[PDB]
Protein backbone atom coordinates (compact mmCIF):
# COMPACT_ATOMS: atom_id res chain seq x y z
CA UNK A 1 0.00 0.00 0.00
CA UNK A 2 3.13 2.33 0.81
CA UNK A 3 4.70 1.61 -2.36
CA UNK A 4 1.97 2.18 -4.86
CA UNK A 5 0.82 5.43 -2.98
CA UNK A 6 4.32 6.91 -4.62
CA UNK A 7 5.66 7.86 -1.39
CA UNK A 8 10.06 10.73 0.85
CA UNK A 9 8.81 12.03 4.19
CA UNK A 10 5.45 9.92 4.40
CA UNK A 11 8.47 7.28 4.34
CA UNK A 12 10.00 8.83 7.30
CA UNK A 13 6.65 9.21 9.36
CA UNK A 14 6.18 5.35 9.21
CA UNK A 15 9.87 4.06 9.21
CA UNK A 16 8.96 2.57 12.32
CA UNK A 17 6.56 -0.05 11.25
CA UNK A 18 8.74 -0.97 8.21
CA UNK A 19 11.97 -1.48 10.05
CA UNK A 20 9.53 -3.34 11.49
CA UNK A 21 8.49 -4.90 8.71
CA UNK A 22 11.22 -5.20 6.37
CA UNK A 23 12.87 -8.31 8.93
CA UNK A 24 10.15 -10.23 6.88
CA UNK A 25 12.72 -11.20 3.63
CA UNK A 26 9.87 -10.61 0.78
CA UNK A 27 8.73 -7.45 1.89
CA UNK A 28 12.57 -6.75 1.62
CA UNK A 29 12.67 -7.69 -1.40
CA UNK A 30 9.65 -5.62 -2.66
CA UNK A 31 10.28 -2.63 -1.11
CA UNK A 32 14.23 -3.02 -2.71
CA UNK A 33 12.52 -3.11 -6.49
CA UNK A 34 9.99 -0.44 -5.52
CA UNK A 35 13.16 2.15 -4.48
CA UNK A 36 15.25 0.73 -7.12
CA UNK A 37 12.45 2.07 -9.71
CA UNK A 38 12.09 5.48 -8.23
CA UNK A 39 15.36 6.20 -7.62
CA UNK A 40 16.29 4.95 -11.14
CA UNK A 41 14.65 7.67 -12.46
CA UNK A 42 16.72 10.20 -14.07
CA UNK A 43 17.18 13.10 -11.67
CA UNK A 44 15.48 11.68 -9.05
CA UNK A 45 18.18 12.87 -6.38
CA UNK A 46 17.64 16.39 -6.80
CA UNK A 47 14.25 15.64 -5.08
CA UNK A 48 14.02 13.33 -2.16
CA UNK A 49 17.26 10.80 -1.15
CA UNK A 50 15.69 9.07 2.07
CA UNK A 51 15.64 6.05 0.19
CA UNK A 52 19.30 4.85 0.33
CA UNK A 53 18.81 4.76 4.17
CA UNK A 54 16.62 1.84 4.15
CA UNK A 55 19.37 -0.73 2.15
CA UNK A 56 21.56 -0.25 5.79
CA UNK A 57 17.86 -1.98 7.35
CA UNK A 58 17.77 -5.06 4.47
CA UNK A 59 21.38 -6.10 3.94
CA UNK A 60 22.75 -5.77 8.04
CA UNK A 61 19.42 -7.86 9.13
CA UNK A 62 19.74 -9.91 5.85
CA UNK A 63 22.90 -11.65 4.71
CA UNK A 64 22.04 -13.42 1.31
CA UNK A 65 20.84 -9.43 0.20
CA UNK A 66 23.92 -8.62 0.48
CA UNK A 67 25.02 -9.23 -3.35
CA UNK A 68 21.67 -7.36 -4.48
CA UNK A 69 22.18 -3.93 -2.49
CA UNK A 70 25.62 -3.79 -3.79
CA UNK A 71 24.25 -4.78 -7.31
CA UNK A 72 22.23 -1.90 -7.37
CA UNK A 73 24.35 0.47 -5.95
CA UNK A 74 26.93 -0.54 -8.89
CA UNK A 75 24.23 1.52 -11.26
CA UNK A 76 23.76 4.18 -8.48
CA UNK A 77 27.64 4.97 -8.16
CA UNK A 78 27.37 5.31 -11.70
CA UNK A 79 24.90 8.17 -11.55
CA UNK A 80 25.70 11.29 -13.83
CA UNK A 81 23.37 14.35 -13.96
CA UNK A 82 23.84 17.69 -16.13
CA UNK A 83 21.61 19.16 -13.74
CA UNK A 84 23.31 18.08 -10.21
CA UNK A 85 26.79 19.04 -11.17
CA UNK A 86 29.49 16.76 -11.01
CA UNK A 87 30.20 18.09 -7.54
CA UNK A 88 26.46 16.87 -6.63
CA UNK A 89 27.40 13.28 -8.51
CA UNK A 90 30.04 13.22 -6.36
CA UNK A 91 28.32 14.32 -3.40
CA UNK A 92 26.06 11.10 -4.20
CA UNK A 93 28.69 8.52 -4.96
CA UNK A 94 30.12 9.46 -1.93
CA UNK A 95 27.16 8.61 0.18
CA UNK A 96 26.90 5.29 -1.87
CA UNK A 97 30.64 4.71 -0.61
CA UNK A 98 29.76 4.74 2.62
CA UNK A 99 26.51 2.38 2.19
CA UNK A 100 28.90 -0.01 0.08
CA UNK A 101 31.44 0.43 2.70
CA UNK A 102 29.05 -0.31 5.71
CA UNK A 103 28.00 -3.26 3.25
CA UNK A 104 31.51 -4.10 3.08
CA UNK A 105 31.58 -4.40 7.24
CA UNK A 106 28.81 -7.21 6.83
CA UNK A 107 31.41 -9.60 5.44
CA UNK A 108 30.62 -8.72 1.32
CA UNK A 109 33.94 -8.00 1.21
CA UNK A 110 35.39 -9.40 -1.87
CA UNK A 111 33.43 -8.63 -4.59
CA UNK A 112 33.36 -5.06 -2.93
CA UNK A 113 37.05 -3.85 -2.87
CA UNK A 114 36.99 -5.97 -7.00
CA UNK A 115 34.32 -3.70 -8.65
CA UNK A 116 36.56 -0.73 -6.43
CA UNK A 117 39.54 -2.06 -8.28
CA UNK A 118 37.94 -2.78 -11.69
CA UNK A 119 36.13 0.89 -11.38
CA UNK A 120 39.32 2.83 -10.48
CA UNK A 121 41.14 1.07 -13.18
CA UNK A 122 38.47 2.00 -15.52
CA UNK A 123 35.75 6.18 -13.66
CA UNK A 124 36.03 6.30 -10.20
CA UNK A 125 38.51 9.37 -9.92
CA UNK A 126 41.07 9.22 -7.37
CA UNK A 127 39.31 11.34 -4.78
CA UNK A 128 36.42 9.11 -4.49
CA UNK A 129 39.26 5.94 -3.76
CA UNK A 130 40.72 8.30 -1.46
CA UNK A 131 37.33 8.93 0.18
CA UNK A 132 36.79 5.30 0.27
CA UNK A 133 39.81 4.55 2.13
CA UNK A 134 39.24 7.28 4.60
CA UNK A 135 36.33 6.17 5.27
CA UNK A 136 37.15 2.19 5.51
CA UNK A 137 40.50 3.06 7.90
CA UNK A 138 37.86 5.00 9.61
CA UNK A 139 35.76 2.73 10.53
CA UNK A 140 37.44 -1.27 9.79
CA UNK A 141 39.48 -2.44 13.32
CA UNK A 142 42.58 -4.80 12.42
CA UNK A 143 43.52 -8.01 11.93
CA UNK A 144 42.65 -7.65 8.41
CA UNK A 145 43.07 -10.36 6.59
CA UNK A 146 45.03 -11.03 3.52
CA UNK A 147 41.80 -11.39 1.18
CA UNK A 148 41.10 -8.06 1.56
CA UNK A 149 44.46 -6.80 1.76
CA UNK A 150 45.39 -7.77 -1.82
CA UNK A 151 42.91 -6.20 -3.39
CA UNK A 152 42.58 -3.22 -0.94
CA UNK A 153 46.59 -2.20 -0.95
CA UNK A 154 47.21 -2.62 -4.04
CA UNK A 155 44.65 -0.03 -5.33
CA UNK A 156 45.58 2.12 -2.00
CA UNK A 157 49.26 2.54 -3.87
CA UNK A 158 47.57 5.15 -5.70
CA UNK A 159 47.16 7.35 -2.52
CA UNK A 160 48.80 7.68 1.28
CA UNK A 161 46.46 10.07 2.63
CA UNK A 162 42.85 9.85 4.12
CA UNK A 163 47.70 9.17 9.35
CA UNK A 164 45.64 6.31 8.98
CA UNK A 165 46.92 4.78 5.69
CA UNK A 166 50.49 5.07 6.59
CA UNK A 167 50.08 2.66 9.65
CA UNK A 168 47.12 0.64 7.51
CA UNK A 169 49.91 -0.35 4.83
CA UNK A 170 52.74 -0.89 7.46
CA UNK A 171 50.33 -3.61 9.11
CA UNK A 172 49.18 -4.92 6.20
CA UNK A 173 52.77 -5.59 4.74
CA UNK A 174 54.39 -6.32 7.90
CA UNK B 1 13.54 -27.75 2.35
CA UNK B 2 16.05 -25.26 1.06
CA UNK B 3 18.36 -26.52 3.83
CA UNK B 4 20.08 -24.84 6.76
CA UNK B 5 21.67 -21.13 6.70
CA UNK B 6 25.35 -20.75 7.63
CA UNK B 7 25.79 -17.48 9.47
CA UNK B 8 29.37 -15.20 7.47
CA UNK B 9 32.62 -15.33 8.84
CA UNK B 10 33.17 -12.52 11.25
CA UNK B 11 36.95 -11.44 10.26
CA UNK B 12 37.51 -8.86 12.26
CA UNK B 13 35.07 -7.83 16.05
CA UNK B 14 33.89 -4.30 15.08
CA UNK B 15 35.63 -1.33 17.54
CA UNK B 16 32.48 0.76 16.71
CA UNK B 17 28.91 0.31 14.88
CA UNK B 18 28.57 1.91 11.79
CA UNK B 19 26.95 5.22 10.66
CA UNK B 20 24.09 3.13 8.97
CA UNK B 21 23.18 1.96 12.35
CA UNK B 22 23.78 5.85 13.44
CA UNK B 23 21.43 6.99 10.77
CA UNK B 24 18.67 4.84 11.96
CA UNK B 25 18.73 5.83 15.71
CA UNK B 26 18.92 9.61 13.74
CA UNK B 27 15.55 8.76 11.82
CA UNK B 28 14.35 6.35 15.29
CA UNK B 29 13.83 10.13 16.78
CA UNK B 30 11.52 10.95 13.91
CA UNK B 31 9.73 7.48 14.31
CA UNK B 32 9.51 8.42 18.05
CA UNK B 33 8.07 11.73 17.04
CA UNK B 34 5.30 10.04 14.94
CA UNK B 35 4.49 7.64 18.02
CA UNK B 36 3.85 10.93 19.35
CA UNK B 37 1.66 12.34 17.05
Amino acid sequence: NLCCNENASELVAELSTLYQCIRFPVVAMGVLKWVDWTVSEPRYFQLQPVHLALLDEISTCHQLLHPQVLQLLVKLFETEHSQLDVMEQLELKKTLLDRMVHLLSRGYVLPVVSYIRKCLEKDTDISLIRYFVTEVLDVIAPPYTSDFVQLFLPILENDSIADPVTEFIAHCKS
Amino acid sequence: LAGPLTPPVKHFQLKRKPKSATLRAELLQKSTETAQQ
